[PDB]
């Protein structure tokens, strides 16, 4: 109604993890936002949950459907998890968006600046307020 | 008669048997098929008797036929003879091994009983002086180089048997072999790949040991030393092996060392090379002949590091926690891995496993365990999940491509993928007088229809409407409909206004136009066809002419940059029977007269030896980018791979070497049934060529059949159709083996292992969707910029002359001529009929 | 007040005169089941991360007041497949005590936090006259 | 050619016809369906001369082979030949009855255009010495006890033929027919249910009359006495033959009484217990001849009430308000009634109606009509609405479900339902390496792909993954796709670690786990494989070993509390061709060689004449529990049902009676085949046996033919394949008879009769939504608290040693040993080939 017809994000309706953050975690629930949003008139991708330290469960995930991943530090954003979801994203050609460690718990900017490698990756509401290394996650 | 299907199919092998018998009572030199069939035959008769025992007849049947009575392939070709029958005490398989076993075989005992009169030795032909034989380097191969060693005594102090294959983890043995498990471990036998010591009871070996790669961690046996290789887990290994009673005993002074590449080191072991290629196929360097023609294929490449060669079997490679992958993330197990593979393909000729994943072609290279072998990346992990088509000793190749189909009648498919073709590209509603001539599926409706109709054959189909319009009205419609290409055909008008209006739609549309042009020179010469082209990508059909185009000279095409030609194989290659044979299928396809002066003309001027012995050398120079069948409407659907291998095997023989082996004419040959056919078509990226990221649409050959009878179809990663024997039997392998329908072609398989092809514009009003198709539906695209150039390995661009007069043709400056082969392989070798 | 009563405690219904006692805690003090930022459902330390990922948990209902026939009780819930799949002390094996294979947080597992709530079965009315159907509605 | 259908199937009749004619010739003595093919195919050939007449060539046909040319059974076997043919006149039946009607025959004209030379008598041997036959207890039955009777005299006052069936309401006869129309008011003809008494015009018969049972109510006819039979019915019934003219005239003399149970009494009729048996099948206390093995199975308990019973045709019982009941709720009908059947099943030998709805069996028992009939329960009416398959005379069994079968190709199926087989279990993906070793569909995908593949087939499915996995990760995948067990096999490895990993996953998901173990003993020992079993219940695959594990004592696991154990078929049972076929066939296998030490130690130590004879042993002890194919990899799809049997038959012979019949031995054994592998797999709710509540798949047999040839596949209720003759002919038995699928295995009915069976994790998820199938997809359970007592008559559980040198195999303390059988049953008689 307001003039938008494509929607990416994640979720599996009003639980505690998709009011945190965009990501609809399981396969099965996968299957369900497809299957539930299948008459309503706009495009609609969703994403997974790319917080970990082992490609194991991303795959699956991304195999169910989910057409990116999002790293959210409620999940843990933290250096091996940002690389290890990248490193998948290489394989799959999915975008790869992430809300940043703001409690610099495990590096501040620079080192998660630095896990990225080089690699594409998506930052979301990059000046911070709504998420990100404190005060600086604007360098990115 | 209460008959069961095995009945059934036994009496047919029975009259199979009979045929070969009054075949041999007439003095003929048998073929594999026949010797086979004569031999099964027999056998089953013999056990109809009652008087004989299994052990006597697998005597007996080495004694029926002898090498006189067969033709000089036999010998190497028929390994055996399996067939079961009804004995007195019920079902037995009888293996005859080697049945040719002499000279002269028992001419009286392999008739007895069909009361045949037998014929006399001197009644068969003398004996004249092997397809697919492998040409070894000479020499050896170290295995497992470069690896940590020792030399153990072991004992077996058990009461049974107890036996090791060569990737079992050491350590993890039979508690009851006593032996240094602490040395032992991290350890495997250094020995060929996927064979394996025995040690009978009370029995001490000395057994060479060598480190296990990649990773080196150990999971399975008794779970003794779960984890890695490394100081921390032998001490608990230890512990569970003092604990569990595993065999031990110390050897303080055992040798130990390094697998080193240098002479008469006691670590390691050799391989005998003939014996390598024997059991895993060929490597680089060794030569392979392609059936019974004179073309050999030599191994550029080999991704496999010697002695961990991935082979399925009891003992053998690949299995729990060795060769076969524990503890990887499941979603990245192959689904099926061919192994130990040599692929010929346009892009090389190889040795390599392919792993498959999703219906598609997941990787090629060295597969297997990342925690045991090194060199596995980890889009190769052999895992649980992981089917096995072994590879060892066949070629693998891209599934045919045939681009000139005629929908005359549904067996033209089986006969087609029996023969290694997947995908199938023309027109056609079934046999109406339309499609008999014509490419052509005409009506929207039609168009609906045939999809819907071969929607679970388990192939890739095309469809092309009827391009012959002056007008893009109709044209619009058929593509809108699902067309995935037009053609021009001159039976329904092929002029320069049709052309034109034509072109233009696939312009638009980006969808290939095939074409057949005006025979009749009615509106204009060759010339004034190519100029209505306009410098836009045409496919022009049956380039040379024979099956229709501007008498004589429509070969000139093959000189056009934005024409991609291809031929039809009737005419493939010029031989004796050639030109008698066409002359009468034309008369017979045109409704002529021998007795009428001008039908005769119209038909000399249409089959001409010239352009013919032309097509041969045009086809070897690369001229001519494509061989396609004509299926029922003047070519043959089986015989698009052969005649493109008989083709080459014709050209080898009368020309020049083209770049010690005949790799490069080999690559530019299967390009012209794989990726040419895709490229052409607008569909490369899908299908075409053995390479990452396309369907799994692969054909197995034994080399020595290679070219004549495949024995596996695999579609979309699953097996379509194989060589099958009697389903009632103990084992695959036993008569009547013939190519039969697999589980990739029953109920929904077909669908969801192929792809029908449509126009875009068809695919942007979701057709699959309306027709209600099963089968995945995908565009064709990028077909209106391609040039000649464009045709892998088949680029060649000749100025071509053709004398109005004489018909010769001449390309470059230089006249072509070629001679006329009085025969060709794969045929007499290979078929009963 | 952070993770909701435990063994002993007792809970109003409504603004009834019912008070629950909880009958049975499955927690092990220290190791609740909480989701956010900075918490304890994070990549490697209360999200599992390496475990076979067929048995991650669709979703897990966090420290939850059960009342039902059978007991009333503190307890994390399972959820997969649409079915309840266990009801116990939930979360990673590698970092936890007291976590069997059947309630592991994988990164694949959803989160409804019901810290500080009652979950009980859906009702079952039996009685049901199918006039219209904003009954339905007003019964869901 | 223009060949229609029937003109190519006759070709193959022809080919049969001859291949026997080269066999006579051979003097050899013909089978059954050498017999039949021989005739019809001169039958036709003197059609085609144009020379004879149908009259004429059902003489010639008895005439052409004699007792001498053919095996003993083949007179008793072959009752007639029919065939077509076109005559001058056009297509015309020929019925040759009783076709060795002599004892010579006629050699020169059985051979008579063959051209092959007519051997002498003295060619042939000599005869010797009847393959389902019953033998009927001596004496007689009364029919219809207990019921008020009348004899009344009847006369044809009409111009033309009268007849009347035995259940027809006796007041509603044709007008015509004159007597006391109030005596016979309630009145049925006290005759032999389905037979008819004939008046031709003017005669005057004397006829037995007997009350109708059940509810009396009358139905039909001419609507006379519509209505209950009381005395104010009885009053308008008669008002109603006054009005409209129907024949009456008084007999106040009429002897009048009750059908009572003692010798001499007027009004009851007998009928000769031989004749009872012909008519209606045998009934308690007869006997039945498996086939032609030495079993007997004798009729334990009959439901029919003498007199009722339920046949159907021409003036038969099952009529309108007759037998088929008028009147009843219509949503009672039954679907389908089997009529007078022998039930042979694990649970009785029994005589039985059998009524099925909804695809199930609903009962069990005496069915038919209860307004007329005594003894009718409201489960069993036979409606308007119900089709009738006429078992008088036949066996019906269970569908024998086969559960180790390698899905190498789609033909395995057709032969397993033709030979009585509707549910397979087991493993594959189609002639891959991996499935022709294992009984693995490894990945998801593949289990996809196979349940898609085979949702058309009328059977029942199950596919298993592969086990062999020290960590779950990959099998929790496996299952959750839809396997519905794990095979862990050798070739991928069954150790310890292996064994473990897999049973507790199992435990998990309620799925059974089969094994195939480590014949190599490279990590253990069979008790070492025992030991990792912990005491979980696992079915262990051909257990006696010779198609796998531990060398060479795997079959001490049939002594083990929680191994359910299976045999395959080819070792059974130990006959002389036997061990030698299977040394063969492993040395094929195992791809070995007959010239190395140690090759041959392998297969000696796996091949062993000492386990196979215990086999048979334990086979017969109920020590083994089940019999399955191992179909192509190893054993044999048409021949579960035959070989056990053949295992029945042999130890019949060699060994003491089990428990003046054979019935004990017969539900053992039948039980291995039907009941316990349903329970093993966790699906015997659904099939298995024939008991009410489980699917109607149900298998016809003639008792002449059981254990070979069945009749007919009934499949969910519906006929899925059988024997079927010419489809041009007027009937269907006809030449060729063949087995061919019938509408049950068409279009969309194979999916509607059959069960896709998953585990309840993959159901869970709705893989049948996921995957499209039509199919019915059920979860197995009720799997992983079975022990050995859980096996229906097979639960026996010996002590057993097995000496490592001699093999010898000791149970309880006794040496196992059994004899080297030279022939068996069901085969020599039965088979083409
Ligand atoms: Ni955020
Ligand atoms: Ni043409
Ligand atoms: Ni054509
Ligand atoms: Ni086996
Ligand atoms: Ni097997």
């Amino acid at each position: 109604t307001s003039g938008i017809t494509t929607l990416v994000g994640g979720g599996t309706g009003p639980t505690a993890g998709t009011r945190a953050t965009t990501c609809t975690p399981a396969p099965i629930q996968m299957k369900l936002m497809l299957q539930s949003t299948d008459d309503l008139p706009l495009n609609f991708g969703f994403t997974g949950k790319g917080n970990c330290a082992k490609p194991d469960e991303l795959h699956e995930i991304i195999k169910a459907g989910a057409m990116g991943l999002k790293l959210h530090e409620d999940w843990g954003t933290t250096p091996a998890a940002i690389d290890s979801c990248l490193t998948i994203a290489e394989q799959y050609d999915i975008q790869v968006n992430i809300h940043t460690d703001t409690l610099n718990e495990s590096g501040f900017v620079e080192h998660t600046i630095a896990a990225f490698k080089g690699r594409t990756i998506h930052t979301y509401h990059s000046e911070g307020a709504g998420g990100g290394h404190a005060p600086d996650i604007i360098k990115v | 008669m209460k008959l069961s299907p095995r009945e059934i199919e036994k009496l047919g092998l029975h009259n199979a048997g009979y045929l070969a018998q009054k075949r041999l009572a007439r003095g003929l030199r048998l073929n594999y098929t026949e010797a086979v069939a004569l031999i099964a035959t027999q056998i089953m008769e013999f056990v109809r008797d009652g008087d004989k025992t299994v052990a006597q007849l697998m005597s007996i049947g080495r004694e029926l036929l002898g090498r006189r009575q067969v033709l000089p392939a036999v010998p190497k070709l028929v390994e055996s003879v399996q067939v079961e029958a009804t004995f007195p005490d019920g079902t037995e398989l009888v293996t005859i091994h080697d049945p040719i076993a002499c000279e002269n075989g028992n001419l009286e005992l392999a008739l007895l009983g069909s009361f045949l009169p037998v014929p006399s030795l001197d009644k068969f032909t003398a004996n004249d002086e092997i397809p697919g034989e492998i040409i070894v380097v000479g020499g050896n191969l170290v295995l497992n180089d470069g690896r940590k060693a020792v030399i153990l005594k072991v004992v077996n102090n058990g009461d049974r048997p107890v036996q090791v294959g060569s990737h079992y983890h050491f350590i993890e043995l039979n508690p009851y072999l006593t032996f240094d498990r602490r040395k032992a471990y991290g350890m495997r036998l250094n020995i060929a790949a996927g064979n394996a010591s025995r040690f009978e009871p009370g029995e001490c070996k000395e057994v060479l040991l060598v480190s296990i790669g990649g990773n080196k961690v150990i999971r399975g046996g008794n779970a003794i030393a779960d984890g890695p290789v490394n100081a921390s887990n032998c001490i608990a290994a230890m512990q569970a092996v003092i604990t569990r009673g595993f065999g031990h005993v110390e050897e303080a002074n055992a040798a130990e060392g390094q697998t080193g590449e240098d002479a008469s080191c006691p670590f390691t072991t050799v391989i005998s090379r003939e014996e390598y290629a024997n059991k895993y196929g060929p490597t680089t360097g060794d030569k392979i002949r392609l059936g019974d023609t004179a073309l050999f294929a030599e191994i550029e490449k080999d991704f496999a590091i010697y002695g961990d060669e991935c082979t399925f079997g009891g003992g053998k490679v690949i299995r729990d926690g060795m060769g076969q992958s524990c503890g990887h993330p499941p979603a990245l197990s192959l689904d099926t891995v061919i192994t130990n593979a040599v692929i010929i393909d346009y892009s090389g000729i190889i040795k390599a496993d392919i792993g498959i994943k999703d219906g598609l072609i997941h990787s090629i290279g060295k597969s297997g365990n990342p925690d045991v072998m090194d060199g596995v990346f980890q889009n190769m992990t052999t895992g649980v999940n992981t089917e096995v088509i072994a590879g060892e000793g066949l070629i693998v190749t891209a599934g045919a491509i045939d681009c000139h189909v005629h929908y005359i009648c549904p067996q033209l498919v089986y006969e087609a993928v029996t023969s290694g073709i997947t995908t199938l590209v023309g027109g056609g509603t079934g046999p109406t007088a339309g499609t008999r001539a014509t490419t052509c599926t005409p009506a929207p409706i039609q168009m609906k229809l045939m999809l819907q109709s071969t929607d679970d054959l388990p192939l890739n189909f095309g469809f092309t409407g009827k391009g012959n319009c002056a007008k893009p009205d109709e044209l619009h419609e058929i593509i809108k409909a699902g067309a995935m290409g037009l053609k021009l055909h001159e039976d329904w008008g092929t002029t320069p206004a049709a052309i034109d209006s034509c072109l233009t739609i696939a312009e638009q549309y980006d969808i290939q136009v095939n074409i057949h042009t005006d025979t009749l020179n009615e509106s204009g010469f060759v010339e004034h066809t190519i100029a209505a082209f306009k410098g836009r990508t045409i496919h022009t059909y049956h380039s040379e002419g024979a099956g229709g185009g501007h008498a004589p000279d429509i070969i000139k095409v093959c000189g056009e940059k934005n024409v991609l030609p291809s031929s039809t194989n009737p005419t493939r290659p010029l031989t004796s029977n050639t030109i008698d044979e066409h002359v009468d299928m034309l008369m017979v396809c045109h409704h002529l007269d021998a007795n009428i002066a001008e039908d005769v003309a119209f038909s000399a001027s249409r089959i001409r030896e010239a352009t013919i012995a032309a097509e041969d050398i045009l086809h070897d120079m690369g001229a001519i980018s494509i061989i396609s069948s004509d299926s029922q409407a003047m070519g043959r659907i089986g015989e698009v791979i052969s005649r493109t291998w008989q083709t080459a095997d014709k050209m080898k023989s009368a020309r020049g070497p083209l770049q010690a082996n005949d790799n490069f004419r080999i690559k530019r040959y299967v390009a012209k049934y794989t990726i040419n056919p895709a490229i052409a078509n607008g569909f490369s990226q899908y299908v075409g060529s053995v390479e990452v990221g396309k369907l799994a649409d692969l054909v197995m050959w034994k080399p020595s059949f290679f070219g004549a009878k495949p024995e596996m179809v695999i579609k979309g990663g699953e097996v379509a159709y194989a060589n099958m024997g009697d389903p009632n039997a103990s084992i695959p392998t036993p008569e009547p083996v013939k190519m039969r329908p697999m589980y990739g072609a029953l109920g929904k398989a077909g669908g969801a292992l192929s792809i029908a092809f449509v126009s875009k514009a068809a695919l942007d009003q979701r057709v699959k969707v309306l027709y209600g198709l099963n089968k995945r539906v995908e565009a064709v695209s990028n077909v209106r910029k391609l040039t000649k150039l464009d045709m892998k390995l088949n680029d060649a661009l000749p100025a071509i002359t053709v004398d109005p007069d004489s018909y010769t043709v001449t390309a470059d400056g230089v006249v072509l001529t070629c001679f006329v082969a009085t025969t060709v392989p794969l045929s007499r070798n290979y078929f009963i009929f | 007040n952070k993770y909701g009563p435990t063994t002993g405690d007792k809970i109003r219904l409504g603004d009834t005169a019912l008070f629950a006692e909880i009958e049975k805690d499955f927690a092990i003090y220290g190791d609740e089941c909480t989701f956010g930022g900075g918490k304890v459902i994070r990549d490697g330390m209360g999200q599992s991360c390496g475990h076979p990922p067929a048995l991650s948990l669709d979703t897990v209902i966090t420290n939850a007041v059960i009342i039902d026939y059978s007991g009333i009780i503190k307890a994390d819930i399972g959820i997969k497949d649409g079915l309840i799949h266990s009801i116990g002390k939930s979360g990673n094996p590698d970092v936890m005590d007291g976590v069997f294979q059947n309630m592991t947080t994988g990164v694949n597992t959803e989160v409804i936090a019901g810290e500080g709530l009652i979950v009980t079965a859906g009702a079952i009315d039996c009685h049901v006259h199918y006039i219209c159907p904003q009954l339905v509605y007003e019964a869901v």
